[PDB]
Order: structure tokens, then sequence, then C-alpha cells
């Protein structure tokens, strides 16, 4: 998303209670809008929390942080969604699965998205790749989804540290590899010169 | 019949000749070698185009029993 | 700022660094000859595989100015084409290049002339007087739009990647470096890793600055950093493990046979000398 | 002219009898038109068309014994090439499928495949138990392992010859 | 001044061509300066030929004992390495190319010829020596450049040589170190026959101030390509071809020990060493990639 | 992208009668072109697929999916191979180590895009943290 961010933020700053409550149902039922981080952090939408339209804010929280199974567990409280919105939330659940692991079996996908047959799932993954949400390829025989690239959904202000926790884990990793080379290169010289020196001793005994 | 992969009728006619060719002056002292060389070659030519072959059809095509074919094939794998 | 500034098009341009050096050399040579910076113009050649365009080589084009407008010599181009087709038979005219800042009316006028030669030409612009820290190369496609009833041509910028040719990488690296078998072979990797480590550290520091506070919070950038974190480890599948250890055992076996050959030679030297000193042949 | 077209097809493959010299205006003749249809069908390798012309022009071809004697050989010559065009995209192909596609008995399909693999026209093998044709496809970097194999053999003989020097 | 070398002085070149100092000394030309553009273009052309030899012409100039190559271009010729003076078939094309180049401000004229030796090292064969001797007899000042694109890739270092022939009858002086290269058995005989009929120039490279700037800025993104090289499988068939040769060399070195050219086993040992060392370096890059991108986890 | 029957139904309704030309048994040039387009498009989504499923996704019988896939492979318009016993078409995977190198490229390109976006949105901290690299 990018154009829709500005286009709906313009309307978000110029909207009130009920108009915002219906705007939430309009942003979730719109193609391309898979991130709601700027929209959920608005004071105008913060007013809707713990108010007359609380379930809509909870629905936006599920769409920005939770999965389709989390929606199914709280479907009695949350407002009803159409097939397009249910699909979108399923796409985002596949993104969460893809964020966890690279190779996703069909069983875990069928259980997490609440699907009955394989083609439904395959068609949803196609709809994902076609909406530029996921990249990858499907394997029928081994019944597995090979994920090449998945987008970012969750913002997580409190759990942000975890990102750094992995980034540092990569940094340290680099810092090992780098030093490794520095040492190995040094060794590669340490041998060479030594050997040359040794040869120069052998060659000095030819005169005797 | 050897070239057309019809080894049943080929061995049938060959065994029909056997006793009559056994009476020939110069041909007889080789009649064991030739026949064994032919049969073996045939067995190879029969199994050449197969990855997985039924031994009953093979035994029927070579005018022999399945256990005798099993022994013959075991000898053919061991050296041939 | 008269150009497209809207929807993307093909968005698959792979540029070879040879082309960048061709254009740099063209500009340096004309500047050397005239003693002042000169706008240079030329042709881009390469391959098109569906929506993927690969820009592989380039050559200088002949032009004249009529009053104030730039006219491309088309006869020269068709002659040059007859000449490059003999040695680069699989390559095709893909577009044109020139030097300077952001696209202008003159570039559009010339682009239309190039459009008389090929249907959808690329336009590459190189800024040899850049003030900025990023590579001063941009690539554009042309779009034909209607603004207030006037059907006009505009440029839309395309993103591009650099080519992945191994010989070219080594050549470019060797040129950029311009100075034991191990010590000199892992230095380009050490510099590449150092560059990666810098990028990783800058992104990590941006994350901590955002989370600690003071520095402005951004949903979109930290979201991409989250998306980057989830891309690690790259390839953890069992097929890849089997293939990686296949590679490693192949090189391992080869190293074992090589060491055997060297030890066979050392044994030969020793026995040759032992049969002379300790033995009488 | 009929025996000329028969010889043009049996030669494997003349495919241009009425494009030569004297046979050019005679192709329109209603008696030898059957052979023009048959030589065009043999040229494009079509069994269905060949058998259709052989069924339509039954008495014009099958009454003569010299053409009837070699018509089976010719038919098999077409069937071989159509099978080769059919096996190309498959790695494992059913025998009953080929039997229904070429329109020929399953035993004659296996007999044709046996003869064809024996003459190296079809690259593959037959799985007689599961009744399928397992075609030859599995090719990887086998050039390296052969070079490493000869390197191993030569290093063996060399190290033996180096140790042979001392006593 | 980094860009001083790019200045073309026509009268100065005419003066040098009228003076002909190379006639006073057969070792006159000692250095070969190659532009980054010409290097890249010749290596790119050489790689584009694959396992087949290609050739082209080099445009440039002379400066004292130094031959300067500014640019190059491919010639549409057959029989590189089999035909003496194969370039001759492109005469017409060369005349037109240069004419058209002059129209766009390429002022430098023919300074030499380049060709590739895919997977068999940089040196001059018998055919190459005849070709270069012709060129030095009728087209002087002229230099021969040879590139091995395959070994460039496998060694991770540019494999290029610049050579000049000696006139018929003339003997080289005492000093000749000769930097060692593995030559395959199908080429070694011809190599040995003609190796003393020419000498190697000291090669160096140069780039402009703008090239310098652009290559630093290119590197700011081109580093990604160094950590995704995959060199072990790009030209695998080369190392397997070399091993084949190595095996036959070892067969000959075994025949030498049999009963009873100067120590074939030591040569073969240095060949096997070089091939293996290249292979292990490939694995080093692969393991480095595995350490950086795979061993991270959640 | 894979074109659905429904989407083609609407497009076919947009056409003139002359534009609905049919080659043989009632099947139109467009019908067949869309199947072939969809087969090639499906080859970009899957490493392998069954004829039953492929038929269902393309809204054609499984035998037709096999037959047309087989034709396209033989004609050189699609890269793949067919397993008739298991009833599966395998598409040109291009996996193993080259994919690993390409995924590394994607990751590092993501790194570069992220650094460029950090410098664009907040250059102050970018310079402030850039000096720290030189300080070490
Ligand atoms: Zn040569």
């Amino acid at each position: 998303t990018g154009q829709n961010q500005e286009q709906f933020l313009l309307l978000a700053k110029s909207a009130k209670g009920a108009a915002l409550a219906t705007l939430i149902h309009q942003v979730l039922e719109a193609p391309g809008v898979y991130v709601f981080g700027e929209l959920l952090d608005m004071p105008n939408v913060r007013e809707l929390a713990e108010s007359d339209f609380a379930s809509t804010f909870r629905l936006l929280t599920v769409f920005a942080y939770g999965t389709y199974a989390d929606y199914l567990a709280e479907a009695r409280n949350l407002p009803p969604l159409t097939e397009a919105q249910k699909n979108k939330l399923r796409h985002l659940s596949v993104v969460t699965l893809a964020a966890k692991v690279k190779c996703i079996p069909y069983a875990v996908l069928l259980e997490a998205l609440a699907l009955r047959n394989v083609r439904q799932l395959e068609d949803l993954v196609i709809e994902a790749v076609y909406a530029d949400v996921l990249r990858g390829s499907l394997d029928q025989r081994n019944q597995r989804l090979e994920v090449d690239y998945s987008i970012g959904r969750d913002i997580q202000r409190q759990d942000l540290s975890a990102i750094a926790r992995t980034l540092q884990e990569w940094c340290v990793g680099c810092e090992v590899v780098l030093s490794g080379i520095e040492e190995q290169v040094s060794r590669a010289n340490q041998h060479k010169e030594q050997q040359l020196g040794l040869k120069q001793q052998i060659e000095s005994e030819v005169a005797n | 019949k050897f070239y057309e992969s019809k080894y049943a009728s080929c061995l049938k006619m060959l065994d029909e000749m056997k006793d009559n060719l056994l009476l020939d002056m110069y041909l007889a002292p080789h009649v064991r070698t030739l026949y064994t060389q032919i049969r073996n070659r045939a067995l190879i030519q029969y199994f050449s185009p197969y990855v997985s072959a039924d031994m009953h059809r093979m035994a029927a095509a070579f005018n022999t029993t399945v256990a005798a074919l099993e022994d013959e094939l075991t000898q053919l794998i061991l050296e041939g | 700022s008269v150009m497209a500034c809207g929807v993307t098009g093909s968005v698959s341009v792979a540029l070879h660094p040879l082309v960048i050096l061709n254009i740099s050399d063209h500009w340096i040579r004309m500047r050397s000859q005239e003693g002042r910076p000169v706008q240079v113009i030329g042709a881009l050649i390469g391959k098109q595989e569906g929506r993927n365009i690969e820009v592989m080589n380039s050559f200088e084009l002949l032009s004249h100015t009529v009053e104030e407008k730039i006219i491309i010599d088309k006869e020269y181009y068709y002659t040059k084409e007859e000449q490059f087709k003999q040695v680069f038979k699989e390559l095709e005219f893909l577009g044109w290049y020139t030097t300077g800042g952001p696209p202008d009316p003159s570039d559009i006028h010339v682009h239309k002339q190039v459009c008389e030669i090929i249907e959808s030409p690329l336009f590459l612009k190189l800024n040899p007087m850049t003030k900025h820290t990023d590579l001063p190369v941009s690539v554009f496609e042309s779009v034909i739009d209607i603004i207030n009833g006037e059907a006009t041509m505009l440029f839309a910028e395309l993103t591009y990647t650099l080519a992945t040719e191994e010989a070219e990488r080594i050549g470019v690296d060797h040129v950029a470096r311009m100075t034991s078998t191990v010590a000199e072979h892992l230095i380009a990797q050490h510099s590449a890793i150092k560059m990666l480590h810098s990028r990783v550290k800058l992104i990590l520091e941006y994350v901590k600055a955002s989370e600690a506070g003071e520095v402005p919070f951004n949903h979109e950038i930290l979201r991409e950093a989250y998306a980057l974190c989830h891309c690690l480890p790259v390839l953890s599948t069992d097929k890849f493990k089997t293939d990686f250890y296949d590679q490693c055992n192949d090189v391992g076996l080869m190293a074992y046979l090589g060491t055997i050959t060297k030890t066979c030679n050392t044994m030969n030297q020793f026995v040759n000398k032992f049969n002379v000193l300790y033995d009488r042949q | 002219l009929k025996y000329l077209v028969l010889a043009n097809m049996l030669m494997k493959s003349g495919i241009n009898p009425f494009d030569s010299q004297e046979a050019k205006p005679y192709k329109n003749d209603p008696e030898i038109l059957a052979m023009t249809n048959l030589v065009s069908a043999y040229q494009n390798n079509d069994i269905t068309e060949f058998e259709k012309i052989l069924k339509t022009n039954h008495s014009n071809i099958m009454d003569d014994p010299f053409i009837r004697e070699h018509i089976e050989e010719l038919l098999r010559n077409i069937r071989t090439q159509v099978l080769i065009k059919l096996i190309k995209p498959y790695t494992r192909i059913h025998i009953p499928f080929i039997s229904k596609e070429l329109n020929i008995d399953v035993a004659d399909v296996e007999s044709l495949l046996v003869q064809c693999i024996l003459d190296n026209t079809i690259h593959g093998r037959i799985d007689q138990v599961n009744q399928l044709l397992e075609l030859d496809h599995q090719k990887r970097g086998g050039a390296r392992y052969t070079a490493l194999d000869k390197w191993t053999n030569q290093l063996n003989s060399l190290n033996q010859a180096v140790v042979s020097k001392l006593a | 001044s980094i860009d001083e070398i790019y200045k073309y002085d026509k009268k100065q070149q005419q003066e040098i061509l009228a003076a002909k100092p190379w006639t006073k000394d057969h070792h006159y030309f000692k250095y070969c300066k190659i532009s980054a553009l010409a290097l890249l273009k010749m290596v790119m052309h050489a790689r584009s030929g694959g396992n087949l030899e290609v050739m082209g012409l080099m445009l440039g100039k002379v400066d004292g004992e130094t031959m300067i190559i500014m640019d190059s271009f491919a010639l549409p010729v057959e029989g590189t390495e089999t035909r003496v003076n194969a370039q001759a078939a492109a005469y017409e094309y060369m005349a037109a190319y240069i004419e058209n180049a002059k129209q766009v401000g390429r002022l430098e004229n023919a300074i030499g010829w380049y060709h590739s030796h895919p997977g068999y090292g940089c040196w001059l064969s018998g055919i190459d020596v005849s070709t270069q001797m012709l060129n030095q007899q009728f087209q002087e000042p002229f230099v021969a450049v040879v590139i091995d694109p395959t070994r460039t890739i496998s060694a991770g270092k540019v494999n290029l040589g610049a050579f000049r022939t000696y006139p018929k009858g003339y003997k080289p002086p005492d000093e000749g170190p000769s930097e060692y290269q593995t030559i395959p058995l199908n080429k070694i005989e011809d190599f040995g026959v003609h190796c003393k009929q020419y000498y190697a120039l000291e090669v160096s490279y140069f780039k402009s101030s703008l090239d310098r700037k652009l290559l630093e800025l290119l590197w700011n993104k081109y580093w990604v390509n160094t950590l995704s090289s995959s060199s072990l499988l790009t030209n695998a068939d080369y190392t397997t071809g070399q091993v084949f040769d190595l095996s036959e060399k070892l067969e000959q070195s075994e025949a030498q020990l049999g009963r009873g050219s100067e120590d074939k086993l030591a040569k073969a040992t240095r060949d096997s060493c070089k091939t293996t060392i290249e292979a292990i370096h490939g694995l080093m890059s692969q393991v480095i990639k595995d350490k950086l991108f795979n061993q991270i986890n959640i | 992208r894979i074109i659905r029957g429904n989407q083609l139904q609407e497009f076919a309704a947009m056409l003139m009668p002359h534009q609905k030309a049919t080659t043989a048994d009632g099947s139109s040039i467009l019908d067949r072109a869309v199947i072939e387009h969809n087969l090639l498009s499906a080859s970009k989504l899957y490493n392998n697929i069954t004829f039953e499923e492929l038929g269902a996704l393309l809204e054609i019988p499984a035998a037709k999916a096999e037959k047309i896939a087989s034709q396209m492979i033989t004609e050189g318009r699609m890269n793949g191979f067919i397993d008739q016993i298991d009833g599966i078409v395998h598409f040109e995977t291009r996996e193993a180590l080259p994919t690993w190198d390409k995924q590394i490229q994607s990751l590092c390109f993501q790194v570069n895009n992220l650094l460029e976006k950090i410098s664009q949105t907040a250059p102050e901290w970018t310079a402030q943290a850039m000096e720290a690299q030189m300080a070490q």
C-alpha cells in the first residue's frame, strides 16, 4: 500500500465517529490495503475504542495483528465480514505463517485458514501472489507451499525489540565471518613466509 | 526369429535342428558352445529393452521353468 | 517538471556496468576534446526476454542541431546497426542514452525520433556532474497521455538492477581495486561483507532509535525491517542441505585426490634420492 | 507409377513423386489419385489419414499383391514416427494409452517398443509388470564423476609404480 | 591528472610514427596500458564466445616504451586460432567501423589485435605468431593481446597477456623468467615450439576521474553480486575438462617412471594443485554465504 | 495471470459475431489461446500439478489439460515433463543453489532499499549514525 494510505488518511483526518466506523469497513474491503498501522494509530480511531463502535476497532486490531483463526474464535463479538474481507484476512494469515517458516505444508494452511479442499487454498495463494502480497511457488506432490517473499503487516511497538534481537544476531554473525577472514588471510601469509624462509635455509646448505 | 524377438519359435527350431546337426563331421564338436552362446545372447536381447520384466513370460518365451530361468539368470548376472 | 509521475510499466531493466563505463568514456573523451562538458548521445543494445530487458552494450550516435533542436542521424544508425549485427547477432536496439540532470523537452524531442526506429525504446540518463551520494543513472519509459485535449509524450522512471555476469564482476572489481592465493581472493568478499555489515548496523540503529524514542516513528520502514528479519535464514529446506553437502563432498573428494597426487610426487622425490644415497641403484 | 510411389514411400522417404518431371500432370488421374493421397499422408506421418485412404480406396490398393505385401511395413514405418512424436513430453507413459492413441493391439505396441528400443530409435525401457514405458530422461553432471574416475585409476597405477621403485 | 591520458595529440602521434624508435630496439615496447573500458569490453567479448575463440581490433596510441589501448571492437571473422591473419577477412569491416568511429569522435587508430584462449591460458600459438609477425612487418606499431575468459572466472583474477614477436632470425637476450601457466596436452607441443619467438609486455590498467567516481557509487549496490556469485557451477565443465587433461598428464608421468619431459610429475602436481586450489576457493565463497545467510535462525 | 471462464464469458459478449471464429469442432481460436495462456501462466505458479487439478483450475477436462500440456511441451512452447502414471505435469523448477543465490540477492536488495528509505525519510539520524561507523 502507498496511494491508499494518503487517500484514506485525508479522509481519516476529516471524519467523525460513525463515518470512521464505516470507513473501517471500507478500508478492509479494498484491494491493495494490507497494512493499517497509520490508520490504527490515529486519535480519531482511538476514540472509537471502548465506545459505541468497539468491535470495529477490535476487527481492525485482528486485521493489523491477528489471524483468521483469531477472528473465528471471536466471531460472535466481531462484526460480520464479506468473502473479500475473509479472503484478505486469510492472505494475511498466510503471511504470518510465511513469516514463521519458509516451507508451509497444506495441512497447516487448511487448518489455519479453515478450508475444505486443496484448490480453494491454491486459488487463495494465487490471489495472494496476484495482489503482490506473497511470492513463491506451490508443490503439489509433496503438498507444500514454497515461500520466496512475504510482506510486513504487524507493527508491534512493544515487541519491536525482537526485530533488533535478530538484526544484532545477524550483525554478530557478520562480525564473526569478517574476523574469520582476517585470521585465515593472516594464516595464509604466516604459512607462506615461513615456508619461503625454510626453503631459504635448505638453499643455504647447498653451498656446504 | 532371433532378430524379430520371437525366441520361443527360434529355440524350438534350434532344438529341432540340434540332433540332426549333431551328426555333422566338423559342426558337431562346437554344437555345445554355439547353442549356449546363442541362448545367452537371446536372453540379453530379451531383457535389453526392459527395466522390470516378468519371469513367467520370460520362462515361457525361453521354453524353460521359472526356477531354471532363475538359476540361468543368476549365472548370467554373475559373469555375463 | 513535465513528465508522467504515476503508474509503473515494464519495471524489469537489468543494466550491465559496461554500458555505464561506455557512457562515462564517451563523456570524458568529448569533454577532453572540447575543453568543456558536452552532452553526449548514443544507442543502447541488448536482449528482451518477455518483460525483462537486459541492457548489455552501447555505442555513440551521430547528431546535428537544427536551430536549437537536436536531430539524430538515422542513416548513421542504420549503418552502425548493419555493423553491430555481424558480431552481436543475438542483440537488438533497446533505446538510447544521454548525459545531464532530470529529463527535459529536448530529451522528449529526441526520444520521439528514436521512436521512429523502434516501438518502445528505453531512455537512460547519466549525470556526470552529480552532487549526491547515489549512482547518478536513471532509466525511463515513454507514455503517451492526453492533457487538456493535447496528446503528449511523457517519461515514467523505471527501477533497475545491475547485471550478474561473473567475468564482468571480476573485471569491475579488478578495475575498482587497481593495486598468497587465499589472502588476495577473499579480500573482495571481506569488503562486500563489511558493506553488508554497515547496512545491517545502520538499519539496526534506526530500529533502536525509533523504539527508544526521540527519532520519528514510522509504520512503513520498521514494517519493512520486520519483513527483512523474516527473510532470514535464506533456504533451510532439506533439498538445499543435500545439495550444499553434495557440493562440499565433491570439492572434498577432489581435494583428497589432489593431495594424493602431491603426496605421490613427494614420495617419488624421496625414493629417487634414497636410491642414490642409501642404495647403489 | 503406382509401384514408383510405393518405392518412393518404402525408400524412407522420397515424398515427391509428382513433383519430379513426367509424373507432374498425371497426379490428377482418378486411378492413381489414391497413391497421391497415400504419399501425402505418409509425408505428414498420419496413421488415421493413411488408414482412412486405405479404407476408402480399398480395391484400388489391396487387390494388387505387390502393394499389399509392403503396406504393413509402410504402416509400421508411420507408427514408429508418430510414437516418437508422442513419447517426447512424457517421462513415464502408459502402454494402454499408446495402444488407444496409435490404434494398435497392446501386445503389438510392446513388440514395436521392443524392436524400437533394440534398434536405438526410442530412448527408454519398458516396465512390463506395471505396463508402462519409462523413458530415458535422468541426465545430470555425470561428466565430472567420469573425469574423477579416470583420475582415481591413473593415481592408483601411478602410486603402485612409484612404490615399485624401492625394491 | 587522472584524465591527461585521454587527451589525443595527433601531431605528436604522427611525429612518433615518423621517428620509428622501435626499429632501433626489438625490446623497445615494454609496457601495455589498457583502459578499464577496453579491458571490460574485451573480457565481455571473450566470455560471449564461450568455449570458442573470438577476436577483435584494439584502438589506441603509443607513448615512449608504452603501448596504450583506449578501446576495442569485435571482428566478424571465422578461423581465429586456425587461420593465419584471420583478421584480414574483416578488412572492409575494419575500414568502415573506424570511419564511422571517427564520425562520433573516436580519434585513436589501430594499435593491435586481441583474441581469446578459453580455458588454455595466455600465450601465442604458431598461427598467432605468424599473424603477429605479419602485423609487425606491415602495421607497426602493433601488439597482440590474449585473454582467457574461463580462467578469469575460475581464478577470480583477470587472465590477460600482451605480447610482441621477434623478427625472423633474431635471438632474445639472456633474461627470461617466464611466469608459469598450465597448458593442456593438446596445446603444449605448439606452445613449446613457439614460446621463445615472442615476449610479454608489462600490463597495467587505467580509468578516468568519472570512472573512478561511478565505480565507487556502483559498488554501493554491486556488493550484493559478490555475495551471490555461485562460481562453482557457472563454468563447472572447465574444471572437469582440466581434470581429464590432468589424468592424461599423469598417465604420461607414469610412463616416464616406467622405464625411461623434464619431470612430468612435478608439472602435473602443480596443475592438480592449481585446479584444486580454485575449487576450494569456490567452496570458501559458498561456505561464507552459508555462514552469513543460513546460520541465523529466529 | 490465469483468465477465468467467467471473465472470458463477459469478453466474448463484447465481441462481434465475425470475431468469434471457430477452427474445427466448435472450439474457437480464443478458447484455445486462453487455455494455452493459462497453462503457461499456471507453469509460473506451480512446480508440479495433477491433471485433475489443472483441469479444474483451467475449467477444462483433465484429459484436455494433459493433451494440451503435452502438445505445448512437444512444440517447445512450455518447458516441463509429464508423468502419465501419477497423472502429474512437472514445470521447469530452476531450484537448488542458483535459487539460494537469487534469494540472497533479494535479501540484500531489500537491505539497500531499506537504507535508502531511512536516508530519504530521516537524513538527520542517518548522518548521526553514519559518523558512528567511522568512529569505530
Ligand atoms: Zn591464440
